[PDB]
Protein backbone atom coordinates (compact mmCIF):
# COMPACT_ATOMS: atom_id res chain seq x y z
CA UNK A 1 0.00 0.00 0.00
CA UNK A 2 0.86 3.75 0.10
CA UNK A 3 4.29 4.81 1.87
CA UNK A 4 4.39 8.17 4.03
CA UNK A 5 6.32 10.94 2.42
CA UNK A 6 10.28 12.13 4.38
CA UNK A 7 9.63 15.87 4.52
CA UNK A 8 11.79 18.09 2.19
CA UNK B 1 4.58 -14.78 -14.84
CA UNK B 2 6.79 -11.99 -16.45
CA UNK B 3 7.79 -9.02 -14.09
CA UNK B 4 5.42 -6.91 -11.96
CA UNK B 5 5.56 -3.48 -10.38
CA UNK B 6 4.05 -1.44 -7.61
CA UNK B 7 4.13 2.40 -7.97
CA UNK B 8 2.65 5.50 -7.15
CA UNK B 9 2.71 8.66 -8.36
CA UNK B 10 2.00 11.40 -6.37
CA UNK B 11 1.58 15.54 -7.41
CA UNK B 12 1.31 18.10 -4.98
CA UNK B 13 0.30 21.58 -6.39
CA UNK B 14 0.47 24.67 -4.95
CA UNK B 15 -2.06 27.44 -5.64
CA UNK B 16 -1.45 30.63 -3.22
CA UNK B 17 -4.38 32.49 -2.23
CA UNK B 18 -7.21 30.35 -4.72
CA UNK B 19 -7.16 28.04 -2.11
CA UNK B 20 -5.26 24.72 -0.61
CA UNK B 21 -2.66 22.79 -2.74
CA UNK B 22 -4.05 20.21 -4.71
CA UNK B 23 -2.76 17.15 -3.70
CA UNK B 24 -3.18 13.76 -5.80
CA UNK B 25 -1.47 10.28 -5.61
CA UNK B 26 -2.50 7.57 -7.73
CA UNK B 27 -1.14 3.90 -7.76
CA UNK B 28 -0.40 1.25 -10.29
CA UNK B 29 -0.23 -2.55 -10.34
CA UNK B 30 1.82 -3.40 -13.55
CA UNK B 31 1.28 -0.14 -15.06
CA UNK B 32 -2.48 -0.24 -14.48
CA UNK B 33 -4.04 2.55 -12.03
CA UNK B 34 -5.71 0.81 -9.45
CA UNK B 35 -6.40 3.25 -6.54
CA UNK B 36 -6.51 7.18 -6.40
CA UNK B 37 -6.47 9.55 -3.91
CA UNK B 38 -7.74 13.44 -4.99
CA UNK B 39 -7.58 15.87 -1.89
CA UNK B 40 -9.83 17.97 -3.45
CA UNK B 41 -13.19 17.08 -1.61
CA UNK B 42 -15.12 17.60 1.47
CA UNK B 43 -14.25 14.35 3.07
CA UNK B 44 -11.35 12.84 0.44
CA UNK B 45 -10.74 9.15 0.62
CA UNK B 46 -8.69 6.27 -1.11
CA UNK B 47 -10.44 4.89 -3.69
CA UNK B 48 -10.35 1.80 -6.18
CA UNK B 49 -9.77 2.74 -9.85
CA UNK B 50 -10.21 -1.51 -10.57
CA UNK B 51 -13.36 -2.92 -9.81
CA UNK B 52 -11.45 -5.69 -8.51
CA UNK B 53 -9.63 -3.50 -5.58
CA UNK B 54 -13.07 -3.95 -3.70
CA UNK B 55 -12.58 -7.20 -2.31
CA UNK B 56 -10.62 -4.82 0.43
CA UNK B 57 -12.83 -3.99 3.46
CA UNK B 58 -12.97 -0.80 5.07
CA UNK B 59 -10.65 -1.25 7.16
CA UNK B 60 -7.99 -1.38 3.78
CA UNK B 61 -9.44 1.89 2.64
CA UNK B 62 -9.25 4.11 6.34
CA UNK B 63 -5.54 2.92 6.70
CA UNK B 64 -5.08 4.33 2.77
CA UNK B 65 -6.62 7.43 3.33
CA UNK B 66 -5.10 8.30 6.83
CA UNK B 67 -1.82 7.67 4.93
CA UNK B 68 -2.94 10.06 1.65
CA UNK B 69 -4.24 12.82 4.03
CA UNK B 70 -0.99 13.31 5.76
CA UNK B 71 1.46 13.06 3.05
CA UNK B 72 -1.22 15.61 1.95
CA UNK B 73 -0.63 18.28 4.42
CA UNK B 74 3.38 17.19 4.75
CA UNK B 75 3.50 18.12 1.00
CA UNK B 76 2.42 21.66 1.68
CA UNK B 77 4.99 21.84 4.04
CA UNK B 78 7.45 20.87 1.53
CA UNK B 79 5.89 23.87 -0.50
CA UNK B 80 6.80 26.15 1.53
CA UNK B 81 10.20 24.79 2.30
CA UNK B 82 10.71 24.79 -1.27
CA UNK B 83 10.05 28.71 -1.66
CA UNK B 84 12.76 28.94 1.01
CA UNK B 85 15.54 26.75 -0.50
CA UNK B 86 14.75 28.71 -4.10
CA UNK B 87 14.40 32.00 -2.70
CA UNK B 88 10.79 32.20 -4.66
CA UNK B 89 7.91 34.38 -4.05
CA UNK B 90 5.27 33.36 -1.48
CA UNK B 91 2.87 34.18 -4.80
CA UNK B 92 3.44 31.64 -7.65
CA UNK B 93 2.07 27.74 -8.27
CA UNK B 94 4.37 25.25 -7.73
CA UNK B 95 4.66 21.73 -8.51
CA UNK B 96 5.93 18.47 -6.82
CA UNK B 97 5.98 15.08 -7.78
CA UNK B 98 7.00 11.88 -6.57
CA UNK B 99 7.32 8.39 -8.03
CA UNK B 100 8.24 5.53 -6.45
CA UNK B 101 7.74 1.70 -6.79
CA UNK B 102 9.14 -1.39 -6.39
CA UNK B 103 9.50 -3.82 -9.63
CA UNK B 104 9.45 -7.82 -8.77
CA UNK B 105 10.15 -11.03 -11.00
CA UNK B 106 7.96 -13.69 -11.39
CA UNK B 107 9.84 -14.73 -8.76
CA UNK B 108 8.60 -12.76 -5.97
CA UNK B 109 11.88 -10.81 -5.57
CA UNK B 110 12.77 -7.70 -5.81
CA UNK B 111 14.03 -7.05 -9.25
CA UNK B 112 14.46 -3.01 -8.76
CA UNK B 113 12.93 -0.11 -5.86
CA UNK B 114 12.98 4.18 -6.70
CA UNK B 115 12.20 6.86 -5.25
CA UNK B 116 12.16 9.98 -7.91
CA UNK B 117 11.32 13.67 -6.78
CA UNK B 118 10.72 16.35 -9.40
CA UNK B 119 10.26 20.10 -8.25
CA UNK B 120 8.43 21.91 -10.98
CA UNK B 121 8.59 19.35 -13.86
CA UNK B 122 12.46 19.21 -13.26
CA UNK B 123 14.54 16.39 -11.28
CA UNK B 124 14.96 17.00 -7.66
CA UNK B 125 16.47 14.20 -6.21
CA UNK B 126 16.39 10.21 -6.79
CA UNK B 127 17.08 7.14 -4.75
CA UNK B 128 20.11 5.14 -6.35
CA UNK B 129 19.75 1.36 -7.19
CA UNK B 130 21.09 0.32 -3.96
CA UNK B 131 18.46 2.07 -1.60
CA UNK B 132 21.37 3.24 0.66
CA UNK B 133 22.06 6.62 -1.47
CA UNK B 134 20.56 9.72 -2.73
CA UNK B 135 21.32 11.60 -5.40
CA UNK B 136 20.51 15.29 -5.48
CA UNK B 137 20.03 17.23 -9.00
CA UNK B 138 21.13 21.00 -7.86
CA UNK B 139 22.35 22.64 -4.42
CA UNK B 140 19.20 23.15 -3.07
CA UNK B 141 18.50 19.73 -3.33
CA UNK B 142 21.33 19.15 -1.30
CA UNK B 143 20.11 20.74 1.61
CA UNK B 144 17.72 17.53 1.34
CA UNK B 145 19.99 15.22 0.81
CA UNK B 146 21.84 16.02 3.62
CA UNK B 147 18.78 16.24 5.96
CA UNK B 148 17.56 12.66 4.68
CA UNK B 149 21.07 11.72 5.65
CA UNK B 150 20.93 13.04 8.91
CA UNK B 151 17.96 11.32 9.80
CA UNK B 152 18.69 8.14 8.09
CA UNK B 153 16.04 7.86 5.53
CA UNK B 154 17.35 5.80 2.96
CA UNK B 155 17.12 2.76 4.84
CA UNK B 156 13.15 3.40 6.30
CA UNK B 157 12.69 3.76 2.70
CA UNK B 158 14.78 0.33 1.58
CA UNK B 159 12.84 -1.30 4.26
CA UNK B 160 9.32 -0.68 2.73
CA UNK B 161 10.70 -1.23 -1.31
CA UNK B 162 11.94 -4.57 -0.28
CA UNK B 163 9.59 -5.57 2.54
CA UNK B 164 5.92 -3.59 2.67
CA UNK B 165 5.98 -2.69 -1.07
CA UNK B 166 6.90 -6.40 -2.13
CA UNK B 167 4.67 -7.78 0.27
CA UNK B 168 1.19 -6.34 -0.81
CA UNK B 169 2.08 -6.19 -4.63
CA UNK B 170 1.58 -9.76 -4.19
CA UNK B 171 -1.36 -9.62 -2.49
CA UNK B 172 -2.64 -7.62 -5.25
CA UNK B 173 -1.69 -9.38 -7.78
CA UNK B 174 -3.71 -12.59 -6.10
CA UNK B 175 -6.75 -10.34 -6.43
CA UNK B 176 -6.60 -8.94 -9.71
CA UNK B 177 -4.19 -11.25 -11.80
CA UNK B 178 -7.00 -12.20 -13.96
CA UNK B 179 -7.74 -8.96 -15.47
CA UNK B 180 -4.20 -7.64 -15.09
CA UNK B 181 -3.41 -10.58 -17.92
CA UNK B 182 -5.89 -8.99 -19.98
CA UNK B 183 -5.32 -8.70 -24.05
CA UNK B 184 -6.99 -7.41 -26.42
CA UNK B 185 -6.04 -7.52 -30.17
CA UNK B 186 -5.93 -4.73 -32.35
CA UNK B 187 -8.71 -4.86 -35.95
CA UNK B 188 -6.60 -3.84 -38.47
CA UNK B 189 -7.87 -1.88 -41.93
CA UNK B 190 -6.09 -0.04 -44.51
CA UNK B 191 -7.32 3.64 -46.20
CA UNK B 192 -6.38 5.18 -49.23
CA UNK B 193 -6.29 8.77 -49.74
CA UNK B 194 -5.16 11.53 -52.54
CA UNK B 195 -2.21 13.12 -52.67
CA UNK B 196 -1.15 15.45 -55.59
CA UNK B 197 0.19 14.23 -58.67
CA UNK B 198 0.67 10.73 -59.65
CA UNK B 199 0.99 9.94 -56.03
CA UNK B 200 -1.52 8.18 -53.00
CA UNK B 201 -1.06 7.80 -49.40
CA UNK B 202 -2.27 4.44 -47.55
CA UNK B 203 -2.74 4.51 -43.67
CA UNK B 204 -2.56 1.50 -42.03
CA UNK B 205 -4.96 1.39 -39.06
CA UNK B 206 -5.16 -0.64 -35.55
CA UNK B 207 -7.83 -0.09 -33.17
CA UNK B 208 -9.62 -1.41 -30.08
CA UNK B 209 -6.09 -3.24 -29.02
CA UNK B 210 -4.44 -3.36 -25.43
CA UNK B 211 -1.96 -3.32 -23.62
CA UNK B 212 -0.81 0.02 -25.81
CA UNK B 213 2.27 -1.71 -26.74
CA UNK B 214 2.24 -1.96 -30.50
CA UNK B 215 4.20 -1.94 -33.58
CA UNK B 216 3.30 -1.65 -37.20
CA UNK B 217 5.27 -1.77 -40.36
CA UNK B 218 5.43 -0.75 -44.24
CA UNK B 219 7.10 -3.37 -46.90
CA UNK B 220 7.69 -2.65 -50.27
CA UNK B 221 7.65 -6.51 -51.27
CA UNK B 222 8.56 -7.09 -47.91
CA UNK B 223 11.47 -5.16 -46.91
CA UNK B 224 10.28 -2.55 -43.93
CA UNK B 225 9.77 1.03 -45.11
CA UNK B 226 11.81 2.63 -42.09
CA UNK B 227 12.24 6.16 -43.81
CA UNK B 228 9.40 8.84 -43.96
CA UNK B 229 6.64 6.66 -42.76
CA UNK B 230 4.43 8.54 -40.68
CA UNK B 231 2.57 7.69 -37.39
CA UNK B 232 0.93 9.24 -34.72
CA UNK B 233 1.70 8.45 -30.74
CA UNK B 234 -0.56 5.83 -29.53
CA UNK B 235 -3.91 7.05 -28.61
CA UNK B 236 -6.71 5.84 -26.10
CA UNK B 237 -9.75 5.28 -27.77
CA UNK B 238 -11.24 6.23 -24.08
CA UNK B 239 -13.11 2.80 -23.32
CA UNK B 240 -9.70 1.12 -22.29
CA UNK B 241 -8.64 0.34 -25.66
CA UNK B 242 -5.77 2.06 -28.09
CA UNK B 243 -5.61 3.09 -31.75
CA UNK B 244 -2.34 3.74 -33.82
CA UNK B 245 -1.68 4.04 -37.53
CA UNK B 246 1.21 4.13 -39.91
CA UNK B 247 0.82 5.79 -43.34
CA UNK B 248 3.20 6.30 -46.83
CA UNK B 249 2.84 7.42 -49.88
CA UNK B 250 2.97 5.47 -52.61
CA UNK B 251 2.63 5.56 -56.54
CA UNK B 252 -0.34 5.53 -57.66
CA UNK B 253 -1.60 2.21 -59.45
CA UNK B 254 1.35 0.39 -57.10
CA UNK B 255 -0.75 -0.12 -54.35
CA UNK B 256 -0.47 -4.04 -54.39
CA UNK B 257 3.30 -3.57 -54.02
CA UNK B 258 2.88 -2.48 -50.15
CA UNK B 259 2.05 -4.88 -46.99
CA UNK B 260 1.15 -3.70 -43.81
CA UNK B 261 2.44 -5.64 -40.80
CA UNK B 262 0.72 -5.55 -37.05
CA UNK B 263 2.75 -6.72 -34.05
CA UNK B 264 0.50 -6.87 -30.27
CA UNK B 265 1.02 -9.09 -27.94
CA UNK B 266 -2.49 -10.41 -28.10
CA UNK B 267 -2.19 -11.48 -31.99
CA UNK B 268 -1.64 -15.31 -32.28
CA UNK B 269 0.66 -13.88 -35.12
CA UNK B 270 1.29 -10.73 -36.27
CA UNK B 271 -0.84 -9.36 -39.18
CA UNK B 272 -0.72 -8.81 -42.77
CA UNK B 273 -3.12 -6.90 -44.60
CA UNK B 274 -3.25 -4.57 -47.84
CA UNK B 275 -5.21 -1.82 -49.73
CA UNK B 276 -8.18 -3.51 -50.80
CA UNK B 277 -10.06 -1.98 -53.32
CA UNK B 278 -13.66 -2.57 -53.71
CA UNK C 1 10.31 24.91 -17.50
CA UNK C 2 7.23 24.44 -19.17
CA UNK C 3 6.43 21.62 -21.60
CA UNK C 4 4.26 22.74 -24.50
CA UNK C 5 0.76 20.28 -25.00
CA UNK C 6 0.73 17.72 -27.88
CA UNK C 7 -2.42 17.16 -28.93
CA UNK C 8 -4.36 14.89 -31.36
CA UNK C 9 -8.38 14.55 -31.87
CA UNK C 10 -9.76 11.70 -32.96
CA UNK C 11 -13.14 9.42 -32.82
CA UNK C 12 -13.71 6.58 -30.66
CA UNK C 13 -14.95 4.97 -33.83
CA UNK C 14 -14.39 5.03 -37.34
CA UNK C 15 -16.48 7.94 -38.04
CA UNK C 16 -20.27 6.81 -40.07
CA UNK C 17 -22.30 9.93 -41.39
CA UNK C 18 -25.67 10.47 -38.91
CA UNK C 19 -24.01 7.18 -36.39
CA UNK C 20 -23.12 8.76 -32.98
CA UNK C 21 -19.93 8.58 -32.11
CA UNK C 22 -17.39 9.97 -29.21
CA UNK C 23 -14.67 12.61 -30.16
CA UNK C 24 -11.67 12.72 -28.27
CA UNK C 25 -9.22 15.17 -27.45
CA UNK C 26 -6.17 13.60 -26.04
CA UNK C 27 -3.55 16.20 -24.36
CA UNK C 28 -0.19 15.46 -23.62
CA UNK C 29 3.38 16.47 -23.00
CA UNK C 30 2.32 19.32 -21.11
CA UNK C 31 3.82 21.15 -17.50
CA UNK C 32 2.31 22.94 -15.41
CA UNK C 33 -0.31 20.77 -14.96
CA UNK C 34 -3.16 23.52 -15.28
CA UNK C 35 -4.58 22.98 -18.58
CA UNK C 36 -8.17 24.78 -20.02
CA UNK C 37 -9.55 22.51 -23.10
CA UNK C 38 -12.14 22.72 -25.01
CA UNK C 39 -13.85 20.99 -27.89
CA UNK C 40 -15.34 23.29 -30.17
CA UNK C 41 -18.55 22.68 -33.26
CA UNK C 42 -18.42 24.86 -36.20
CA UNK C 43 -16.50 27.30 -34.28
CA UNK C 44 -18.77 27.20 -31.23
CA UNK C 45 -17.99 25.81 -27.54
CA UNK C 46 -19.43 22.50 -26.80
CA UNK C 47 -21.08 22.63 -23.88
CA UNK C 48 -21.04 18.80 -22.15
CA UNK C 49 -17.27 17.70 -22.74
CA UNK C 50 -16.01 15.19 -20.04
CA UNK C 51 -12.54 14.73 -18.76
CA UNK C 52 -10.38 12.25 -17.65
CA UNK C 53 -8.62 12.07 -14.53
CA UNK C 54 -4.84 13.87 -14.68
CA UNK C 55 -2.04 11.60 -14.89
CA UNK C 56 1.19 12.33 -15.89
CA UNK C 57 4.43 10.60 -17.25
CA UNK C 58 8.17 9.52 -16.27
CA UNK C 59 9.56 12.46 -17.88
CA UNK C 60 7.35 14.04 -15.57
CA UNK C 61 4.95 15.47 -17.86
CA UNK C 62 1.21 15.77 -18.12
CA UNK C 63 -1.78 13.91 -19.86
CA UNK C 64 -5.52 13.88 -20.23
CA UNK C 65 -8.20 12.91 -22.18
CA UNK C 66 -11.28 15.46 -22.85
CA UNK C 67 -14.15 13.60 -25.16
CA UNK C 68 -17.89 14.53 -25.94
CA UNK C 69 -20.71 12.42 -27.81
CA UNK C 70 -20.97 13.59 -31.87
CA UNK C 71 -22.63 12.22 -34.74
CA UNK C 72 -20.26 13.01 -37.77
CA UNK C 73 -21.46 14.22 -40.82
CA UNK C 74 -20.03 15.26 -43.96
CA UNK C 75 -20.14 19.09 -43.42
CA UNK C 76 -19.57 19.62 -39.45
CA UNK C 77 -16.15 20.81 -38.29
CA UNK C 78 -14.60 20.06 -35.60
CA UNK C 79 -11.96 21.26 -33.32
CA UNK C 80 -9.99 20.89 -30.16
CA UNK C 81 -8.78 24.04 -27.98
CA UNK C 82 -5.88 24.25 -25.48
CA UNK C 83 -4.76 27.31 -23.51
CA UNK C 84 -1.68 26.63 -21.55
CA UNK C 85 0.97 28.79 -19.90
CA UNK C 86 3.40 27.58 -22.18
CA UNK C 87 1.78 28.91 -25.09
CA UNK C 88 1.42 32.43 -25.83
CA UNK C 89 -1.70 31.41 -27.51
CA UNK C 90 -4.55 29.06 -27.53
CA UNK C 91 -3.79 25.97 -29.80
CA UNK C 92 -6.51 24.95 -31.62
CA UNK C 93 -6.54 21.19 -33.41
CA UNK C 94 -8.97 20.22 -36.32
CA UNK C 95 -9.91 17.14 -36.36
CA UNK C 96 -9.46 15.14 -39.69
CA UNK C 97 -11.72 12.27 -40.23
CA UNK C 98 -8.30 10.61 -42.38
CA UNK C 99 -6.28 10.91 -39.09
Amino acid sequence: YTAKYPNL
Amino acid sequence: MGPHSLRYFVTAVSRPGLGEPRYMEVGYVDDTEFVRFDSDAENPRYEPRARWMEQEGPEYWERETQKAKGNEQSFRVDLRTLLGYYNQSKGGSHTIQVISGCEVGSDGRLLRGYQQYAYDGCDYIALNEDLKTWTAADMAALITKHKWEQAGEAERLRAYLEGTCVEWLRRYLKNGNATLLRTDSPKAHVTHHSRPEDKVTLRCWALGFYPADITLTWQLNGEELIQDMELVETRPAGDGTFQKWASVVVPLGKEQYYTCHVYHQGLPEPLTLRWEPP
Amino acid sequence: IQKTPQIQVYSRHPPENGKPNILNCYVTQFHPPHIEIQMLKNGKKIPKVEMSDMSFSKDWSFYILAHTEFTPTETDTYACRVKHDSMAEPKTVYWDRDM
